[PDB]
Parts: structure tokens; sequence; C-alpha cells
């Protein structure tokens, strides 16, 4: 999550899109926009072990 | 005293019989998608926390 | 106890807990009463109707 | 462009998009009110109620 | 609905209800104010009283 909110051409898959094979596309994310997706078991493993 | 024990035994038999009924329900009544398999008492606390 | 910040996590308010989860008995095969000490043992707990 | 008389039967009025009646809305809250275990600590033990049915 | 008399000792005025006294309740508190393990942390002994318990 600390990677994604830097100015980088990485971390996207715009090379799978049409014109994105050559050239560059840099982007960021706002951290009010990133959401993560796991199980509820890993949610429990957060809420009991680390935090 | 015999009157108060003849009302207290009502309480203890009612809680014991109803405890018996939901434990008896917790065997041989509900299917394998409900039941999960733990292994220890130092397990089954994480497993109830994800449960 | 052994962990540090669980300020909304401690779910102990929903824990109905007993010393042992069984003292009860269920008949599955049917029969008749023949022993006299069995009658005395039943009415030792108050089952006077049993002959 | 075509004028005609665009008022017609239920299919003639459907293409100007009949009114949004129900909303398949989230009033029962998933992942806000529910999917929480962040609200449990205090020692005020077993004060829970069985509601009635309908 | 039917008016009748409604009167007998039992099965009239005894068939539909009786006087209620007590529903075999929790007054001695199990798992609310007793079944406690939530006690204090400090200097210690003598929270141990004795009644006569003769009745």
């Amino acid at each position: 999550i600390l990677n994604l909110q830097n100015n980088s051409a990485k971390y996207n898959e715009v090379h799978r899109a049409s014109g994105g094979a050559i050239g560059q596309y840099t982007t960021v994310s706002k951290l009010k926009d990133i959401v993560i997706l796991t199980t509820d078991s890993l949610k429990s493993y957060l809420l009991d072990t680390k935090i | 005293g015999v009157y108060k024990k003849k009302i207290s035994d009502i309480n203890v038999l009612e809680e014991k019989e109803m405890r018996a009924m939901l434990v008896d329900y917790s065997l041989n009544q509900l299917s394998e998608t409900n039941v999960r398999k733990a292994t220890s008492k130092e397990d089954l606390a994480s497993k109830v926390f994800e449960a | 106890a052994n962990t540090f910040q669980i300020a909304g996590i401690d779910f102990t308010d929903h824990v109905i807990s007993f010393d042992d989860l069984g003292g009860v008995f269920k008949v599955t095969k049917e029969f008749k009463l023949q022993n006299q000490d069995s009658i005395d043992f039943l009415r030792a707990y108050g089952d006077y109707q049993s002959q | 462009m075509y004028e005609g008389n665009n008022m017609r039967s239920m299919m003639g009025t459907s293409y100007e998009d009949s009114r949004l009646n129900k909303r398949t809305e989230l009033n029962e809250n998933m992942s806000i009110d529910t999917n929480k275990s962040e609200d449990s600590y205090g020692v005020q033990i077993h004060s829970l109620s069985k509601q009635s049915f309908t």
C-alpha cells in the first residue's frame, strides 16, 4: 500500500491494453481509493495476531 | 426449605434438559458444512474467532 | 491476557459455558423394567410412579 | 428526429425508460453494521434479548 | 362467546387461568452478576463472610 501511492509506471497492466505495448503510463493511488480483498479467516488473523 | 428445594430443582432440571437438547442437536442433526474440525484448546480460539 | 490492544475484540459477553457438557441419557432401544433395585434407584431421585 | 406519434402502448413508452420503482437497496447493512467484531470489550456479561417473530 | 355460568371450583374459573405467583426465575444471578471471574487487583485477604445459616 506504500508502494502504490508513488509516481510509478509499474503496478498496472496497461501493456495488456491496446496501445500500451510500447510507451509508458505512470499513475498513483490515493489510499482513500485502495481496498483490499481477502478471506474472513485472514481478516481474523489480522485482528487477533498483529493489531 | 423443602418448598424452596422443590422450586430450585425445577430450575436445575430445566437448564440441564435444555442444555442437553442443544448439545444433542449439536450431534447427529446438522450437516458437515456446518461443523468444522479443530485440534486443540490452543486451537479453536482462533477458529472460533474466525467462526 | 497475553496480548496488548483488544479494546473492541474481547467477545466474552456471548459465552454461555458449563463445567461439563453432559449428564444426560437418552433411550434408543425399548424395554421393560424388571429389577427392584432399579425401582429404588429411580425413586431415589423421586421417580415414584415407576413400577 | 422521426416524429410520428412516439406515445404508443407499453412497448412504445418503454424506450423512454419507465420509472425506476425499486432500488435493490442496501438498508440492512453488510460490511458496515455487520461484518464487525470491533465492538466487544466491557464486563457487562450476557445482556442479550430474543426478539419475537412476525 | 357462550355466556353460560362459567362457574365451578375447578374447570370453571380454573380452566382458563389461575393465580400466578412465580415462574421459577433467575433471582440468584447465574452469568450476569455472579458466575464472576472479574475481580480486583491489589492488596488482599478477607472478603470471606460467614452467616449463621441456621434457616
